[PDB]
């Protein structure tokens, strides 16, 4: 009836507790199986699915031609990034280069939507979602990265499992990165860490990656989004990432995704 | 007052509470920011005691506040009809014997600053604010006194409010307020167990589960997916209860929360024979809520540059250094003598209604003639503080 974290035998995906018994629900685009624990890639954008340069990963890119910004795929028409990466520029164009060199795939921006207590003092809720003009073709073109439900994120992924941090470089290169707790990377970096950011330690400098880079951690078979990569104290030089907490949006995301 | 000047402040008060509520939204969404776990404190009595602060204030000093406090749309023929409105709505929550309700606040002021009666008696007579002189100089021995003031007006409730005191410190505002109240249908002690709540979907707790079966209103956000329970009180004040369903955040959906959004839950309201099943919790928090208080657009008076000027003309350098809020709410079976309602037969095919907060949950308890937001508050575990 409870969700057992420290086993494997449960859900592959989501649990629920209650009753005398636990339910399982799947990430984006992935059917409940028939023995109600294991989740399989159902619609064409299943999430999270890599082989063997990343399906979700994307540029945005300005009227003259300049890259500015990185971003990642959460929707078949939605692409996240952060606020003050998407106030940047009136008209921004996301472009990626996955299954394409000197062709890279180009969509229009319609819409932008800056998060409702967002704060540029602060800095607080530094995220937007971008509708993309026309949805991305899966698998094909590109793929969305899963977007994983609070607890699973904050109990099962982030203090358990290692983790990548990929993006563009600052002036794809993806790193490993590891959980460091708010007390410590507070004093570390001289800041204050809310409930809605954290940190991941680093064997490089922040600079080395664009604002709009992000943080992935795999799970059976499927990652998963759980860090955004925005303003850097310290000039970014330190070897932790402060990073915004994908897993407190979750609400946030269906309200303006699902229109 | 006058004839048009009384039209004026009980036409006011609807748009106070519904302001305060806002304010107490917004101050919410910053406690948020560095804290996860139980939470409560008092839109209210926060309001009450930065209000108090204008007697002293001009310029930027004072406006900034009234802003602050979501204030600046009220205009009244004369300054002291904002005071005025306070008194009024503090002394019928006093006179409410029936409420179980301790409210107070202190403003400790450095012994350099002379200050002026003016503010000395219209900040107790309008705000019950009690101004008391302090040598913070001697620290530890401040903090005695202080911490004595506090312990005599809680009657032992918040015996050592103060941990630690800066001995640069100009002047400390200090709002206190401890609440349990009565139900107006109880829940019966007989059928309170030991249930378990949890923490999240992957951790469990066993607490004390208290049940009330009779007619109560509730309703469901179809958007948000939460219900909303209300839980009357004797005194004229009731706790809403806001549960997300199963699978959600709560934390969520304080992005969303505003007066409007209440308001539509509360007339969408319906009433029905139903069982409750509620946790026993007490909770009691502290917040430096200055720094709060600065994200919100409250800044030059917790500056070197601010303008207090009026309620003490000695210098160098009166600014606040502090402002703390405490807050202690209980809640337990005790009710008033209802009678209880009969529930619906339990059918082949149904039974009746039940709400289970059984998980962590959202609560605001309202003053109801005026709408007040008393006490806003989160409970993630109810068997800790
Ligand atoms: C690349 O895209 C083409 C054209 O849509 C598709 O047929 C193919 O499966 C893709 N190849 C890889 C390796 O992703
Ligand atoms: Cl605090």
């Amino acid at each position: 009836n409870e969700c057992h974290p420290e086993r494997t035998d449960g859900c592959q995906h989501f649990c629920l507790p209650g009753q005398e018994s636990y339910t399982c629900s799947c990430a984006q685009g992935y059917r409940l199986g028939e023995d109600h624990k294991q989740c399989v890639p159902h619609d064409q954008c299943a999430c999270g699915v890599l082989t063997s340069d990343l399906p979700w990963q994307v540029k945005l890119t300005n009227s003259e031609g300049k890259d500015f910004c990185g971003g990642v795929i959460i929707r078949e028409n939605f692409v996240l990034t952060t606020a003050k990466c998407s106030l940047l520029h009136r008209n921004i164009t996301v472009k990626t280069y996955f299954n394409r060199s000197q062709d890279p795939l180009m969509i229009k921006i319609t819409h932008v939507h800056v998060h409702m207590r967002y704060d540029a003092d602060a800095g607080e809720n530094d995220l937007s979602l971008l509708e993309l003009e026309w949805p991305i073709q899966c698998p094909g073109a590109g793929l969305p990265v899963c977007t994983p439900e609070k607890d699973f994120a904050e109990h099962l992924l982030i203090p358990r499992t290692r983790g990548l941090l990929s993006g563009w470089a600052r002036n794809l290169t993806t790193r490993p990165v590891t959980l460091v707790e708010g007390e410590e990377c507070g004093q570390v970096l001289n800041v204050t860490v809310t409930t809605r950011t954290y940190c991941e330690r680093s064997s490089v400098a922040a600079m080395h990656w664009m604002d709009g880079s992000v943080v992935t951690r795999e799970h059976r078979g499927s990652w998963f989004l759980t860090g955004v990569l925005g303003s850097q104290p310290v000039g970014g030089q330190a070897h932790m990432v402060l990073v915004t907490k994908v897993s407190r949006y979750s609400l946030w995301f269906k309200q303006i995704m699902n229109a | 007052a006058s004839e048009e000047e009384k039209a004026w402040l009980m036409a006011s008060r609807q748009q106070l509470a519904k302001e305060t509520s806002n304010f107490g939204f917004s101050l919410l969404r910053k406690i948020s920011m560095r804290h996860d776990g139980n939470m409560v404190f008092s839109p209210f009595g926060m309001s009450l005691a930065m209000t108090g602060l204008m007697l002293g204030a001009t310029g930027p000093t004072e406006t900034q506040i009234k802003r602050g406090l979501h204030l600046q749309a009220l205009k009244p023929t004369k300054p002291g009809l904002l005071p005025s409105l306070f008194k009024g709505l503090r002394e019928t929550l006093s006179r409410n014997l029936e409420l179980g309700l301790t409210q107070g606040s202190f403003a400790f002021i450095h012994k350099d600053f002379d200050v002026k009666e003016t503010f000395f008696n219209l900040s107790k007579r309008y705000f019950d604010t009690e101004c008391v002189p302090m040598n913070f100089r001697n620290a530890s021995q401040a903090k005695r006194l202080m911490n004595h003031y506090i312990n005599k007006e809680t009657r032992g409730k918040i015996p050592k409010l103060f941990d630690e005191i800066n001995p640069e410190t100009k002047l400390i505002l200090v709002d206190y307020i401890l609440f349990k109240g009565k139900w107006l249908t109880p829940f019966d002690p007989v059928f309170t167990e030991v249930d378990t709540f949890h923490l999240d979907k992957y951790k469990t707790i066993k607490v004390p589960m208290m049940y009330g079966a009779g007619k109560f209103a509730s309703t469901f956000d179809k958007n948000f997916r939460c219900h909303v329970l209300k839980l009357p009180y004797q005194g004229n004040a009731t706790m809403l209860v806001v549960l997300m369903e199963k699978m959600g955040d709560h934390l969520a959906l304080e992005d969303y929360l505003t007066t409007d959004l209440v308001e539509t839950w509360l007339r969408n309201m319906k009433t029905r024979n139903m069982e409750v099943f509620f946790p026993k919790f007490k909770l009691d928090q502290k917040y430096e809520m200055h720094e709060l208080l600065r994200q919100m657009g409250i800044r030059r008076i917790f500056s070197p540059f601010a303008d207090l000027s009026e309620l003490s003309a000695t210098g160098r350098n009166l600014q606040v250094s502090r402002v703390l809020q405490r807050t202690v709410i209980e809640v337990d079976e005790r009710g008033t003598e209802a009678v209880a309602g009969i529930l619906s037969e339990i059918t082949a095919y149904s039974m009746p209604p039940v709400i289970k907060v059984d998980r962590p949950f959202h609560f605001m308890i309202y003053e109801e003639t005026s709408g007040m937001l008393l006490f806003l508050g989160r409970v993630v575990n109810p068997t800790l503080l």
